[PDB]
């Protein structure tokens, strides 16, 4: 149960062991009397057991110097973890086991055990299993995939011949955001996922020529005027003539509570974009 | 107004609670307004702060069980106008002009952040921006050596004073940097 | 009607070519003013032949590759003027047909081998992905356009690395955009050729050798083979999968194996008997039965 | 049965018509059945072959003005079962096992192709496959030196004889390779 899950946190804590395997066999006693709990009890106990197995893999990463099997015992965790994540895939949970897989991507990533990232790419595929075809809600689509983009911002661990297919497949998954401001904000960060580039912002410009809310695409233009700063400075004409377009469009919109604050944005962005 | 801000409690999803020096230093009743950025994951994590004060306001994180939290909400008491956000929609975390330009979009002065689990705060473009970190010591991908620290702050009139208590290891390192609101 | 000026221009197609290429281009434009100032569907009937003339004028510029010198720039002059007149055929209620003239404008880009035409063809690829995407919904014409573009992307060898890989996937949007699964999955199945046989210029004329994604598209082809809700075609897709399991394995694609063949051929000692007995399945049997002769086992 | 097959007339989209030696050698009335693969682009391109015979059947190419043409249609006269397709859905053009395995899908014996604008034909896996090329001399991306050639063929019983007349330059080069249907 839920209070049991907090006490599973106590079972993580008062019933850990510095030997990770003695913790693991009692994690298997936590599989015995407690991981044989049900479908909602194992919804309650197993992700902390996975968080235990996270920490057990981190205890194996704390056994990086005193143990030699700890990478394989991170993997002896990992497959057992993955099936325990799959034991929640069997337990009608796919949305939350994304995140544990997303952590299992990073648990493969941050530890770097043997064959970690292909299974994490399989976890990326498992993320693309557990995200890309079950979420029809656009908000739960967005905050998943943008965090997935946010983790793919942190997934530079993939080499440049393995980075691009998920880099397209998230941009594939960024297309499923049924509203274009959900798309383009992901798409703008998809342009940030490359590090060509600026055309994806012209795609985001084209996304901003597809939006229904006219100040919001100008807020997206503001975001474009935010986004035309970064990989520029890290494309040599657009800013002040579009600052002229904010001398243009921010007049020819609502002079509203957002947009006069966006005037107060723009005036203070005039304080910003006067880089002086 | 002595107000205590926090964030990323992760109860009980990453770590448990505040250290014993912290709940010692954070007694109930002393706080006027309580702002929690996100990652409370439960209900008693609100009631633990509801023992501390009556003005407790939380917006939605990403690990949250609650769906009732609005994302952004402008609040103001006295001479200061604050918004509260958790920080998971910040892609990535640490741009210099992102927080200077998100502030003027809604015309606020003082911003409180989270989800990055790392203490970092300074003054930039007539505004002061605050990232306390992880209060219960939860893990971030960017920071492995997680140091929990709490921040109690004071507003009297258009000039703030802060008291960050760095628990680097086991000892309280009190730091303080002035700021005056224009 | 206005279709008089097909062969009438087609006669002049011959009767233009005897002159020098700019008096050709002059009396192109005077016939673009005598008769090609004719209307909106009249210019649909003369200007794509004038573009076909400009195609031959671009090929006269390639026939004046040693006669003239600025024939490359004269191509650049007329390719803008092509694109202009193709834009003047974009305004002629035509976006589906001027794809192909843009496609041939992309195919006659890379064929002459002169300057600047590739990004013009990429602008034409932008024009391809202008003139295709929003102007179509019929799943038959959606495919046959995009597979022709896929078929064009077989022969888009003039594209460099930064040009080939976005349009490797930019079509794979439109390949997957099709609301019917099979043709989309067949389009996806054609995209498996593009990861195998993607021609780029920085590899010294050779292809990209991108074999770390090809079988995965075949599992994606197997994935769309579970969304079709048409089982006799899905096993025909499995046959097409097996056809492509015949195809890639017998053409140096090292990622596929003999095991799944001798799985899927043995699947269809059941899955092909898992069909309603009619003109399809026994011919699909005699597909497989003679594919067993292709396997050198029958 | 003396039957004349053609393909890719491109009237008037790429090139005009047959050469003067060809319409000399292709008189009306001598043909029983006429198969056009595609790319006729007009109506008189069907009526020009309708002067030659009464059995004229065209399927849809890609340059075609007509939308009434079905894509595939199985036809049979005597002992031979033929299908007709233009060739634009052949991605790419020239695989050895593609035509051997597309044939057995519908259980035919003799295949006629097009759209590649290059003469190529041989015998493979008890079946004979024929690509005549471009009859009016239309351009392909793969072949720049376009040679137009027409092919008249004869079926009596389970054994075919062909007569390809290669107009390499301006002279008729007659070639002939036997085949017997199993």
């Amino acid at each position: 149960f839920a209070d049991e899950q907090s006490l599973v946190g106590r079972f993580i804590h008062l019933l850990r062991s510095d030997d990770p395997d003695q913790q693991y066999l009692i994690l298997n006693t936590a599989r015995k009397h407690f991981g044989a709990g049900g479908n909602q009890r194992i919804r309650f106990t197993l992700p902390p057991l996975v968080f235990a197995a996270y920490q057990l893999a981190f205890r194996y990463k704390e056994n990086s110097q005193m143990d030699d099997k700890w990478e394989k015992k991170c993997q002896k965790i990992f497959s057992f973890a993955h099936q325990t994540i799959s034991a929640l895939i069997k337990a009608e949970l796919a949305e939350l086991p994304l995140r544990l897989f997303l952590q299992g991507a990073l648990a493969a990533g941050e530890i770097g055990f043997e064959n970690h990232e292909t299974v994490a790419y399989e976890f990326m595929s498992q993320a693309f299993s557990l995200y890309e075809d079950e979420i029809s809600d656009s908000k739960a689509q967005l905050a998943a995939i943008t965090l997935i983009i946010g983790t793919f911002e942190r997934m530079k661990c993939f080499s440049e011949e393995n980075h691009e297919p998920l880099r397209t497949q998230c941009a594939l998954a960024a297309s499923k955001l049924l509203k274009k401001p959900d798309q383009g904000r992901a798409v703008s960060t998809c342009a940030h996922l490359f590090w060509r580039v600026m055309e994806c912002l012209k795609k985001a410009l084209k996304i901003a020529n597809q939006c229904m809310d006219p100040s919001l695409q100008v807020q997206l233009f503001i975001e474009i005027l935010n986004r035309y700063i970064y990989f520029y400075e890290k494309t040599i004409q657009v800013l002040n003539q579009l600052i002229q377009k904010i001398r243009e469009d921010l007049p020819n919109l609502e002079s509203s509570e957002e947009t006069e604050q966006i005037n107060k944005h723009f005036h203070n962005t005039l304080e910003h974009l006067r880089s002086r | 107004m002595l107000v205590l801000v926090l964030g990323d409690l992760h109860i009980p999803h990453r770590c448990n609670s505040l250290p014993a020096k912290f709940k010692k230093l954070l007694v109930p009743g002393k706080i006027q307004h309580i702002l929690c950025t996100g990652n409370l994951c439960t209900k008693e994590s609100y009631d633990y702060l509801k023992t501390l004060a009556g003005d407790v306001h939380i917006v939605r994180g990403d690990f949250d069980e609650n769906l009732n939290y609005p994302e952004q909400k402008v609040v103001t008491v006295g001479q200061f106008k604050i918004g509260l956000i958790h920080g998971h929609q910040v892609i990535p975390w640490g741009d210099m002009a992102s927080l200077a330009l998100l502030q003027r979009q809604f015309d606020v002065d003082i911003l409180i952040s989270g989800h990055t689990h790392k203490f970092e705060a300074f003054e930039h473009e007539n505004k002061f921006y605050i990232n306390p970190g992880s209060a219960t010591g939860a893990y971030n991908a960017l920071e492995t050596n997680i140091i929990p620290s709490f921040v109690l702050m004071d507003i009297q009139a258009s000039t703030v004073v802060t008291y960050v208590y760095q628990l680097i290891g086991d000892d309280v390192k009190v730091e303080r940097i002035e700021y005056k609101k224009s």
